[PDB]
Parts: structure tokens; sequence; C-alpha cells
């Protein structure tokens, strides 16, 4: 990739929303097949003009509509809201107080903001490949933890752009789901305490739930790779201490006299192994388990999934500081993914530029947007199965 | 309204009262209960946490300014025909506010809303019926009133007590409902 | 430019008589006997407000079922100013874009909607108030008193000294 | 009248005497009262409490299985006496609270009274679907069961009955993480089946006497029923 030129984004963003983007198909997947009878009609849309000029209450009654007002103004960014009783673009007309929402989407997030303390690799705005390690195994956990315990089938992570993703669980009963509802959901799906920078996060019972159980047995694939290979989280006294400050202070010698004479994070990592399970016999706590739960679960964002009326990123949108494509992502290929091939803006346009309007295949949005239909196949598959049945 | 049945009878001990004006103003503020508020299509009590709304705008703005004359009142070496002037504006506040209510339920009024008047009308009843059991609680009797007045027994015969057991009734009553006075 | 100034007391308003003129009565200063005396000021060209509500789709006035075409601001502009100017004798006014509230209990009417302003001078009939249009669903404002839009229109809140410029 | 427990959620439309109609309220009265009163005396447990409030509903004929003497007269006259209440109590705040005090302790009481067999007829009459698993399926999920229940001691799970209720009904329960969630669902043991189902009978019972408390105005020009209906408690 070559470096990116944020002055080229008036140009580049008119050329794509006047050509690339998946318009129609973005409308049939807000629209859900129209069988509610104005769903689409009372879809919020969120746009972040020229200037950084913010504005949000917009409703569109087609495809029409949306071109027009898409290759019209040309935001910077897309953003999306709830569906409510009546129109939003004019709810003022609607007399106050019966403004309301009735269905909206439940997203989850997980950014690089929330591992700064846990990150030895990268800043708080900056990623890695070699630091994806975590974003993928949070996307794998969430993924079962959804998918077997609710039984939420139409499962969609969406890439933030820079150093996130985003979800979006399109099951109707989950989109009529209550505030009530999806709150007692987050706090059930809530293990790691967030606290004043409080050194331990994690804890657990004598009983283990079958969710952490299954999350670690899926972590413990990447823990080696990731914490002791590609961060090397025992590699300094400092690298160490942080580590040392969960630890009971009566192992803090025995485990500083194993990682001197030790040479390596894998070796340390053993020794401390060693040592935590002579203090499980001798006393239980996990200590391996919570230290690992707190170094690799999903930090998440309550308000986000809380608010009724939250707004959050659309996706196939471009980042204003990356310009990557907020594109899907391939639940079939998670543990290789990475965010550098991502498309962005300038190489798209200049496909275009070295060049019935399926211009994205010969895009390299491609393979993304192919993954978009196919999770709108699952989407029309199971509306016209549940509906037919 | 709501008028309770009285226990009519002689009562030797001392007997004061307790003038329920303003009730429906004050029920106005505390509720937000406005035409651009409430949604009427039996009404239902509007969102606390919404705005408040255009009525108790200028009844609270009437209330405030009865309130700065009211200090006016506290500050002394004034003219007295300044301080004539206060009073005369303060209880034209007070009437003022009182007839509130009387402009919107009426269908002798223009702005005549069956609804809205309903809503008021059932929470000022609520509101001293629970006055009612709760100062019965509070060890006293009540034997007489209809939203403009509270009859009290006080089984005592110190005037300096019976007035402190009303202040203390009025302040616990101010702090379970806080724009009543 | 000579200018005069009174207290306002009384405010009286005819709709046959004097139609549209209402006869303001106050308390005035006089220099000359240094001292207040009794004064009259009448205002007239108090023009009749009108607010119409332009519908979303136009219904066939006749039975009420949608023609297939939507309404405008515009398309009631022109409905009223052919049809009903002509139906009722009207023959100046001034149309403005004028948008404003209404939160009371005449049914299905629109909070926030657009208001055709139709201002037209009093001397024209007034128009009947179940008034109904083929663009438009209602207008209000048929019998609104000209004591009162005097009054609401310059904010002359209540006995308050009022300043007049250039006495007829 | 399908069965003796019963929600009180429609009222009846029939047409009674004056002497039966007063006999109904005074003897509802005296029924809550006396709940009132022994269970403030005695624990809400034992069997002195049990077999107490049962002569006390033997001598007032309240509620008994079902037989013939059982299917014309005594829930009927339960129909009839919690409704007369309802008008009578919807007027105070105090006073709905007070009645749910001791509608909640009847109730327990007569939950308690009838026998496991019936509780699944029970809860189908109810309305509201609640379904209870196969003893295959409990012995599946048993593990699931104990390691996700709350601090129940031990990994006994006894004779309790089990049942699949959707998770938007049991919010506060599995929003702390004390109970196994299935594609949606979760399962429940007995004391917690009653808690729900108590918590969504007062929900019930308090929008319901908010109703009747604005329909009293209508119902209190009546001249014969006016001065017991202001005093069937106080
Ligand atoms: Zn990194």
């Amino acid at each position: 990739m070559e470096t990116f030129d944020p002055t080229e984004l008036p140009e580049l963003l008119k050329l794509y929303y006047r050509r690339l983007f998946p318009y129609s198909q973005y409308y049939r997947w807000l629209n859900y097949g129209g069988v509610i009878k104005n769903y689409f009609q009372h879809r919020e849309f969120s746009f972040t003009l020229k200037d950084d000029i913010y504005i949000r209450y917009q409703s569109f009654n087609n495809q029409s509509d949306l071109e027009k007002e898409m290759q019209k103004m040309n935001p910077y960014k897309i953003d999306i809201g709830a569906v409510y009783s009546h129109r939003p673009n004019q709810h003022n007309t609607v007399k106050l107080g019966a403004f309301q929402a009735q269905e909206k989407e439940l997203v989850f997030d997980i950014d690089m903001t929330d591992y700064d303390d846990v990150r030895r690799c990268c800043s708080s705005a900056d990623i890695c490949p070699k630091c994806w390690t975590l974003m993928t195994m949070a996307i794998r956990i969430i993924d079962r933890a959804l998918k077997e315990d609710f039984g939420f089938k139409h499962r969609l992570w969406v890439y933030s752009g820079r150093r996130g993703v985003h979800c979006w669980v399109c099951d109707e009963s989950v989109r009529k789901l209550s505030s009530a509802v999806r709150s007692g959901i987050v706090e059930y799906l809530s293990l790691v305490k967030g606290g004043q920078d409080v050194k331990k996060k994690v804890h657990l019972s004598e009983k283990i739930h079958p969710f952490i159980r299954k999350s670690i047995n899926i972590i413990k694939k990447y823990f080696e790779e990731y914490a002791l290979v590609n961060q090397d989280i025992l590699e300094n006294k400092e690298s160490w201490d942080k580590i040392l400050a969960l630890v009971p202070e009566t192992i803090h010698d025995e485990l500083q006299q194993s990682f001197q004479k030790s040479h390596n994070s894998l070796q340390r990592w053993e020794h401390l192994k060693k040592v935590a399970s002579r203090y499980q016999n001798n006393i239980g706590p996990w200590l391996e388990w919570e230290i690992m739960l707190q170094y690799c679960f999903p930090r998440l964002d309550i308000n986000v999934s809380k608010g009724i009326n939250h707004l959050l990123k659309s996706p196939f949108s471009v980042h204003p500081k990356t310009g990557r494509i907020s594109v899907p992502i391939d639940l079939q290929k998670v543990d290789q993914f990475d965010p550098f091939t991502v498309p962005t803006i300038s190489f798209i346009c200049r496909e275009l530029d070295a060049i019935r309007t399926r211009d994205y295949k010969k895009t390299s949005l491609a393979p993304y947007v192919k993954v978009f239909e196919h999770f709108l196949e699952n989407l029309d598959k199971s509306r016209k199965g549940e509906l037919l049945k | 309204g709501l008028v309770l049945d009285p226990k009519v009878g002689f009562y030797d001990k001392f007997i004061l009262l307790l003038d329920f004006n303003s009730l429906y103003p004050s029920i106005i503020q505390e509720f937000n209960i406005c035409f651009t508020t409430v949604q009427r299509v039996i009404p239902e009590l509007p969102d606390p946490s919404l705005e408040m709304g255009i009525l108790p705008r200028e009844i609270r703005k009437l209330v405030e300014r009865r309130k700065q004359v009211k200090q006016l009142m506290k500050q002394q070496d004034l003219n007295p025909d300044l301080i004539l002037q206060y009073d005369i504006r303060q209880k034209a506040l007070k009437l003022t506010a009182n007839s509130m209510y009387g402009c919107l339920g009426f269908s002798y009024s223009r702005f005549y809303a069956k609804p809205l008047a309903a809503l008021v009308t059932y929470k000022g009843r609520e509101i001293l019926m629970h006055t009612k059991e709760m100062v019965q609680k509070m060890n006293l009797e009540v034997i007489y009133g209809d939203t403009d007045s509270i009859m009290i027994n006080t089984n005592s015969t110190n005037l300096e007590e019976v007035f402190k057991l009303g202040n203390k009734v009025k302040s616990e009553v101010n702090k379970l409902y806080k724009l009543l006075e | 430019e000579q200018v005069f100034h009174f207290y306002w007391l009384d405010a009286y308003e005819d709709q046959y008589n004097q139609p549209g003129v209402v006869f303001l009565f106050g308390k005035v200063w006089i220099e000359s006997a240094e001292t207040h005396v009794s004064c009259c000021v009448m205002v007239k060209n108090i023009e009749r407000t009108l607010y119409f509500l332009p519908r979303e789709m136009k219904i066939d006035l006749n039975t009420g079922k949608e023609t297939g075409t939507p309404i405008s601001m515009k398309d009631v502009y022109e409905e009223f100013d052919e049809k009903i100017a002509t139906k009722y004798k009207i023959m100046k006014f001034k149309s403005k874009p004028v948008e404003k509230n209404y939160a009371f209990e005449i049914p299905d009417v629109p909070e926030k909607s657009e208001y055709l302003e139709v201002k037209y001078s009093a001397e024209m009939p007034q128009l009947p108030q179940d008034l109904k249009g083929e663009t438009f669903s209602h207008v209000f404002g048929t019998n609104t008193s000209s004591l009162e839009l005097f009054l609401m229109n310059r904010k002359i809140k209540g006995p308050c000294w009022l300043e007049v410029k250039s006495p007829q | 009248y399908p069965h003796c427990l019963q929600f009180y959620l429609q009222p009846p439309s029939e047409n009674i005497s004056l002497i039966e109609f007063e006999n109904l309220a005074i003897d509802r009265v005296k029924l809550l009262k006396s709940v009132e009163n022994l269970g403030v005396s005695y624990v809400k447990g034992t069997e002195q409490y049990q077999s107490k409030l049962e002569s006390e509903l033997r001598k007032l004929k309240f509620s008994y299985r079902e037989n013939l003497e059982d299917e014309y007269e005594p829930r009927r006259r339960d129909h009839i006496s919690h409704f007369i209440l309802r008008l009578a109590y919807c007027q105070s705040e105090e006073l709905r609270r007070w009645f749910i005090q001791q509608e909640m302790d009847l109730l327990r009481f007569r939950f308690s009274i009838l026998p496991k067999d019936k509780i699944q007829d029970f809860l189908k009459d109810s309305q509201l679907q609640f379904e209870a698993i196969s003893d295959e399926e409990k012995t599946l999920r048993e593990q699931e069961i104990v390691a996700s229940s709350p601090s129940l001691s031990g990994l006994k799970l006894g004779f309790e009955s089990i049942y699949k209720i959707p998770f938007a009904d049991a919010l506060d329960l599995f929003r702390g993480r004390k109970v196994y969630l299935e594609d949606g669902f979760a399962y429940v043991p007995l004391k917690d089946i009653v808690a729900i189902i108590l918590n969504e009978f007062r929900a019930k019972l308090s929008k319901a006497l908010a109703l009747t408390a604005r329909s009293l105005p209508a119902v209190q020009s009546d001249e014969r029923l006016q001065p017991l209906l202001n005093h069937l408690s106080h």
C-alpha cells in the first residue's frame, strides 16, 4: 500500500458514491423485504457533511432518493439511527412526546481504545496484524456466544476501518427487543470490570459457567501465539510486573527468580503455570484463568448497546483518517483476516480510473461484496422460511 | 374533586386549617401538565425526563415572581406604600395561579380539555387523600377537606405547640412534594 | 415629526358597524392643560388572518378518495387564489411562507407543518369556519377577532403606555 | 371458573342480591385481615400457620380442590369478593400496598396447597405460556443448570420441577448471570418460578388497581354501596 493523502477525499468520495457503492444492496439490507408497512420509510440515517457539519434526522422513500441524497452532498461519515412510529425527517411535524423508538438493532463494539493497558505493540490509535490476535479471538468468542447461547443466527460483523469493528445481529426478535432485555444481555456478557485502572479487573468463583469455559477454550489457541510470542509479555521486569500485580505477593519472589533464571516468555510462563498449579493445590481462584481473561476477554461499551436510539457507523463507508472501507467480516475467514488488506478509497478509485452497474467486481471490494450477498442470502432464506412455515 | 365526609361533632381542642390553594398550579408544575406535553387521544402521565412544557413556564414564572416579591417583604426599611404594592402584586399572582386550572377546564373556556382536566383533578384528589392518611399516621385526626382547605384537630391546648405541629407537617409535606405550598 | 403617547384602558371591536376597525380607548397626557384627559384612538386595515393546512396527497373533494398526485404549498396557493377567491369575492391578499405550531384538540392536525398565512383586508367577507378545499384539509383563524389580532401581534401586554406615530 | 387458584383479570358479569353482596364483601375482608394477623404473628412457612389458615378457609369456604361442591359456590365467591375488594381498596396507594401484601400471602399459600400434578394444568389455564422440561432434558442439562445456578449448595438437582421460559420473562433473574440460557430459553427451579409469577401478578394488579381508581367516581353514584365500600377495611 501507498501512503494516503487526506486531501483527495472531496473527489474520491464523489467518485466512489457515484459508481461503486452498493446502494440497492444496502437498500434490501435495511428494507428486510418490506415486511413491515414503512420499516424503511421510518429508517434513520445520519450523515457528516463537509466542514465538519453534522446533520442528524433524515428519512428516505426509495433507492432513487438514496442515490440523489448520497451523490448530492457526499458526507464523509454515514451513521445509522433507529426506526420510529413516524418519519424522522418530519419528526417535528408530529406532536412532541409521541416520538419514540420501537425497533432497533443490537450492536457490540471492541476497539483498540479498550486495550491500551493490554497491547505492548501499538499506541492507542494504531494497530498491527501481530496485535490483531485479540480482535480475532474477540470476534470468535462473541460469534460462538451469540450463536449458541441465544441462538442468534444472523450475526454480521463490520470492520470500523482503523482500530475496531462493529457487529450487526439482524434477527427480527432481536430487532424487537426492549431496552431492559438488551441491558440484561450486556451485563450477562460483561466479565471485565474496568475500574480506575485497577490492577485486577477479572475475578471468578469456584463454579465455572459453560460460557466462560468455552470462551477460554477458544482463547487457549491464541495465548501462546500472541501474549508470549507476538507480545512476549515476560521479557522485562517491567513487562511482567503488570502480571505480578495480579499475582499474590507470596508468589512474586518465586516468579522473579524463575524469570531471572529463564530467558524467554514461554519458559517464564510455563514456570508460572507450574507455580500457579502448586498454589492452587495448596489453596481454587484459577489464577492462570483470570489473568488471561483480563488480558484477552473483550472489553465492551455499555452505552452503544443499551441506547434504543444510539448512532454508529454504517458499512461500506470510508474511514476519514485511514480511508479503509467499512466492509463486513467474512465469518469463514477470521483467523487470517487482516485490516491492512482492506481496500482503501485511493486504491479502489485507481482501479476504477484504470478501466447493471457491477463495477465492484473489477474493484478490490468484490470478495467482501460477495460476502454481503451471502449474508443477505441467509437473511432472505430465513425470512422466506419463517414466514411460509 | 374529592370531598371528605365530615366527622361531625363538638371539638373542644384546638383546630387549625391547611389552605390547599395553588394546588392545581403546583401539580401542573410538578408533573409537567401542558397541551404540548400530554399525549391525549382517559389520558396518561407525561414523561418526567421530558423538557418542562409551556404551561409550567408561565405558572412557574408567576410563582418565582411571587417568591421574589415575598423576599421583598423580608427586607425591612421600605416605604409602607411600596410594601402594600408588593402585597397587592403577590395576592394578584396568587389568584392568577389559582385560576390557571380554571382557564383549562370548563366548557365555558376556549381550551376545554376534558382529559387534561380529569388528569389534574385525579392527581389533586390522590395527593390530598394521601396527605389525609399519612397525617392520620402521624397521630392526629382530620375532619374535613375538599381541595382548598384541610381541617385538623390537635388534641392539644398549647397554641405554640399546635403551630409547630402545623409547621412540621407543612415541612414534611413540602419535602414529599417539592413545589406544593 | 409629531408623536404622542397615552395610557390605554379600553378596547372595543365591532364585526358589522365598522368591521376590521378596533376602537382602542385610553388616557392621554396633555401639555396645554398640564394634566391627563380622555383620548380616542382608532386603527384601520386590521386584516383578517388565516392559516390554511395543506394536505399531503390530494384527495377528491366529493368522496375523499385519493386523486393520485401529491400536494404542495404552491398547489394549495393556486387552488385558493383562483377558486376560493372567486367564490368568496377575494381580489387581494398576501400569501407568505410561515411555519407555525399547533398543540390543541382539533383532530388530525400536524404539530409543526407549514401554514399559508393568507392576510387580506377585513372588508371582504369572512370565510366559513368549516371551509374545505380539494388541496387543503382545513384553515384556521376564520372568525378570529380583529381585537385579539391587534393585542396579539402588537405585543401589547395588558394596559401599558401606547406610543403612536403620525397621528391622523 | 376452570381451576381453584385463578388469576383475577376477568371481572364477573352476573347478577347477585345485596345480601349475598355484603356477605361476600365481609367474608373476604375477614379472610384478608386474618391472613395479615396470622402472618404477623407466625412465620409464613410453619405447619401451624398452614393448618390455622386452612381452618380459616374452611370456616369461610373460599378455596378447595375441585369436586361437586367446589365448581359452583366457593370459586365464584372468591371471584366476586376479590373484585369488590378491588373497588374498596383501589382508593389509596397505602390500601393498595396493604391489599397487595395480603393477596401475595394468600396466593403463595394457595399455590403451596396445590399438588404438584395440577400445577402444570394451572400454568396452562393461566394463559401465559411455560413449558416444563422432560426428565431426559433435565438429566442432560443438570450439569449446565448446576454450574450456572445461584449459590444453591451442591450438585443436587432434586425433584423440583424445571420449566422452559422465554428469556424476556425473567429479566432480573438472568441479568445477574445466575441461570443457564439455551437458544433464548431459561430453566428455573420452583421457588424462582413462583417468585416470577408473583412479580408479574403484582404488576398486573398494580395496573388494574390504578385503572379501577380511575373508574371509582362513576361507580360510586349508587347509595346502597357507598357506605359499605367506603369502609370495608378502614
Ligand atoms: Zn499491534
